[PDB]
């Protein structure tokens, strides 16, 4: 499978796929009671999903590594860094699977722990909704 | 040709029925028609020949339908109305196939075909049914349709023209249930019949709709035999029990045809080999519905016995082991135990104050 | 009374592998495991044990006199299928009472040896697996 | 043992069994306290049951399925998260226990975790009761 | 049927290491293992696997005539690099049915051996790797 | 193309520790060992590796004839200090191509043995360390 | 399989030549000359493939 | 020698007789008109048909 | 192996038999095609030899 980050026209690639991936999806469910009856339950709608992705970015060309041809680690660590911090919102694609939808990051750390200067990383993204705007009627 | 890039779209309808993947399923219809005179094999209803009349299609259609599932496959046997019966008859014994119908038949025809189905199943050991209106089969091979007028949409059908219905009901359901009770959403109404009635019909081995707990459906899945001796019990009224024997019959015989018909050195080793194969398919059997869990295959002691005595080898000096592992000459005995499960029909309550 | 000579020899056995007979086998093992929970009762001294499950385990060895287990296992598991195979072992000494045949299915090898050799030594191939199930055919 | 959930006439059964399943029940108490007594409970009302679910869809036909037929892992995946999206009220039965009852759908996870495509994922399901609104 | 004469001969192998003739080789190893996950279902007794991967191990082990292993290296671990061989190894026994060629690829050794010498002992060296694919070139 | 005359034989070796020779020798070792990480990849089957660092470790074995150790270390350990030391090996058998001379640098012992005697038995010395880095001088 | 000395061809064809084969060992007459003549017989076993089954399923 | 055979047949389930002994010999003395001589019976079944029915039980 | 029950793909279609002609004819010593088991195959394996003595034999 591929990973993409897409922003407009502006795309960039995982170099390497990361080890596990994970979808939580959650409905809101309220919950009243009634007199001598106990604890009833209601519907309460939908919430918007969430996954988290961890893996390295590589200083060099890896046999395992999914093409040849991308940037240093700390270029793609600015590129992120500057995608959340305006707070744009994205398109995050898994090929191969159901994942494609529009997303909007909630964090992003990177770190440093061997002699290799590859830079390990975990990212969380949330998913991303639009309302409709109402039409005055002819 | 190569030209410009283009975008290619085709409409198709959206059946919610999946096509049947097993060799049961597969239908045989004669129809009698002056201007295709040959065999079509129709697996969809886009393939059906042009030119055809509307009646005969209108039968196609109506055998093309399943009950859970759509028919694998159709084969249609067009016959002038001069030429005979027998011709078809001859032609279609080369074919395998499930079940038989004649929407058009004089009861000429329907004993020609009757007998033929006796003779197929009793002698040359090949096992296939027919599906006919008013007829008395008292065989397990025949299923007696009887119900005068069916009324679909806006025109009506006879005894004889449902039974490509019938016949696509029947290949549709899985083995895992059974016809009894299936109801068909296209009737409209059916002639008034009172409870006695529909009970003396089936008593007598007919197969017949009834209108019960707010629909249409089908009273109960029995053949036409009537009359049981010690051999045939009254399991072998039933059209599932005979159906699972017909496909357990026809899967072994693939078998042993495919891989060890005169491919293979008549030792006990390869005896052994074709025991542990037949258990496999046996337990894959076992797996679904089919039959119950426990089943066993072996060497049958007593016809090689049989054999050798009749060969003439003195067999008091030898002991058992010999008498096993002894060659007998490119024959083969072998016997097996299974037993067979029925859908549930009925209910017995006992109820506590 | 027992004899001497009914005990078996393990030179007398015989090996088939997915149909197909293995003239090189060395020895061959199949087990069933039984898995065991204690139980402990307040008050009283002894402790008592029940069933939980079953497992199957076994091995082959073989004469390394060609390349069979690259052949039967293939592009299969790098393709990402799930191979499975049956095993008939047959044991029949003459001096014992009878034979004793059974057939072992469902086998899952646990690798694959592609190269092992070394100067002056003769060849062999280890081949553990597990299984689940079992049919006798004949019973001493 | 087979386990079903189905809306209405459309039925799903689950393809590979879990290892294990527990049913967890709860009731309320009231407590109050009492000069120079103590402590005293009353009976305050039962809560609504919770069972978590745990297994994979599998990517290829194994010998341990239940059965023979089912859809991808996806098409599973996407009919479940459709049903969690609206809101429907289902049935839930396990065959062989006294576990038939009608639920809702809580939480929906599922991952991918190695070589061979299959979806690992975790249900969680809550019993539904309907409120009864008296006339005159 | 099988002979004695059959069996492969150690004595018989080769190996190419990076393209050069290893004269001095004493075993050669190979061998790639699966991983497994155990299933269990409730309310049924018997226990069930499936595949999750696949991993390849192997050693060399040389007499000790020159530093051969020294130069391979060299100064790429040092440096950072990645350094990555391909062996072939082959199998002639003139008496056996054929020859066997595999090639072992995406070689990775464990480490290092500068020195190791005793007084009255003959020198050799033992080098495990990893590796992740194969090639058969010669199949019997 | 090998010959037996050609593998080293350990009565040549030599060692120098901190400028001095030792005439007692034994035996001496030194190896680099390299760390890995294994890569796991959602959808593939194969597992990978990478390196992460290396570390150097040793032996030396001594005949006991006098306390050359306690001298060596001294109270530098007591005191607090850190000491470190040098080592140089040399491999020259007649019979062989040339010779093999390594010096291994910043050596750590790991223990200093006082007193190991047996009535009827003579007495060794066995001294492991750890060392950070190494050259060659002389490559075979 | 064996193979053997066709003794009994071999005695019948001594007879036919005439000499007194009373008073002779059976060493005698399987070693003695018999012109430019060579008795042999064997015993071999093949087998048949399978072509005919018969299974016999109770229900 | 005809065509290859391969007939599957289906029957009921047959109960099981009981086993045979290596050992024990019995003689009967019988009087009947018809089926004289020395007789050999190894299987309850095979009993000559001519003989009476009270022989036969 | 044995040519008996070996079908033939090339063969798409032979004049009508009958069982009990085609089992009257393999008594009588022919090899003939034969339609079986959804294709056209051998018959049987035997050659003309019909007369059997009493060294000869079935085999």
């Amino acid at each position: 499978m591929e990973m993409w980050l897409r922003q407009a026209e502006d795309r960039f690639r995982f170099p390497v796929f990361p080890s596990s991936f994970s979808i939580n999806g959650k409905a809101a469910v309220n919950s009243s009671s009634i007199l001598k009856i106990g604890e009833i339950a209601t519907f309460g709608g939908v919430a918007l999903k969430s996954i988290s992705i961890s893996s390295f970015f590589p200083n060099k060309d890896y046999t395992f590594c999914d093409y040849t041809g991308f940037p240093s680690p700390y270029d793609c660590v600015n590129k992120i860094e500057k995608w959340m911090k305006e707070g744009f919102i994205l398109r995050f694609t898994i090929t191969e699977t159901n994942i494609n939808m529009e997303v909007i990051i909630e964090g992003f750390s990177y770190e440093e722990r061997d002699g290799t200067r590859d830079v390990y990383f975990t990212l969380d993204l949330k998913e991303y909704k639009r309302i409709k705007i109402p039409k005055v009627t002819p | 040709a190569i030209g410009l890039p283009s975008i290619n779209i085709s409409f198709k309808e959206l059946a919610t029925t999946v096509k049947e993947r097993s060799a049961r399923g597969i239908i045989a219809m004669v129809l009698k028609d002056a201007k295709a005179l040959g065999l079509n094999e129709i697996h969809e209803k886009e393939d059906i020949p042009v030119d055809l009349s509307a009646e005969n299609k209108e039968y196609i259609n109506l055998a093309l339908m399943g009950n859970v599932n759509t028919p694998n496959k159709l084969l249609v046997y067009v016959i002038e109305g001069e030429a005979d019966i027998q011709t078809a008859l001859d032609f279609l014994e080369t074919k395998e196939f499930n079940y038989l119908c004649m929407p058009k038949a004089v009861e000429a025809d329907k004993t020609a075909i009757k007998n033929w189905i006796i003779k197929l199943r009793d002698i040359d050991k090949v096992k296939v049914k027919a599906v006919l209106g008013k007829v008395v089969g008292n065989h397990e091979g025949i299923i007696n349709f009887t119900t005068e007028d069916v009324l679909v949409g806006e025109k009506k059908y006879s005894v004889d023209e449902f039974t490509s219905r019938v016949a696509g009901l029947i290949a549709g359901t899985p083995l895992s249930q059974s016809v009894t009770y299936t109801k068909l959403s296209d009737v409209v109404d059916i002639p008034k019949m009172t409870k006695v009635d529909a009970e003396s019909r089936v008593n007598k081995g007919e197969l017949i709709l009834i209108k019960e707990a707010g629909a249409i459906r089908i009273a109960r899945g029995v053949n036409s035999l009537t009359e049981l001796t010690a051999e045939k019990g009254e399991m072998f009224q039933k059209i599932k029990i005979v159906d699972t024997l017909d496909i357990i019959h026809s899967d072994i015989r693939k078998v042993i045809i495919d891989d060890y018909i005169g491919k293979v050195t008549n030792s006990y080793d390869n005896k052994c080999l074709l025991i542990v194969a037949i258990k496999s398919y046996l337990e894959e059997l076992e797996k679904s519905a089919l039959i119950e869990s426990d089943s066993t295959v072996e060497i049958d002691f007593e016809a090689q016995k049989s054999y050798l005595k009749s060969k003439g080898v003195d067999l008091s000096y030898m002991t058992l082991q010999e008498i096993k592992e002894a060659n007998t000459g490119s024959k083969v005995f072998l016997k097996a135990k299974i037993k067979v499960l029925d859908a549930m029909e009925d209910i017995d309550l006992s109820i506590e104050i | 009374n027992m004899e001497a000579r009914n005990v078996m020899s393990g030179t007398w056995g015989e090996l088939w592998l997915d149909g197909n007979k293995v003239a090189e086998v060395k020895k061959f093992q199949a087990k069933m495991e039984f898995t065991k929970e204690d139980i402990i009762i307040a008050g009283q001294m002894g402790t008592d044990t029940k069933y939980m499950g079953y497992k199957g385990k076994g091995s082959i060895t073989l004469y390394h006199v060609s390349s069979r287990m690259h052949k039967l296992i293939g592009e299969k598991i790098k393709r990402g299928s799930e191979p499975r195979f049956v095993a008939i072992s047959k044991l029949n000494d003459p001096d014992s009472y009878g034979a004793e045949r059974i057939a072992v299915k469902n086998i899952a090898f646990d690798d694959l040896t592609l190269a092992d050799w070394e100067v002056g030594v003769k060849g062999e191939i280890e081949a553990p697996f597990t299984f689940t199930e079992y049919d006798f055919l004949d019973i001493i």
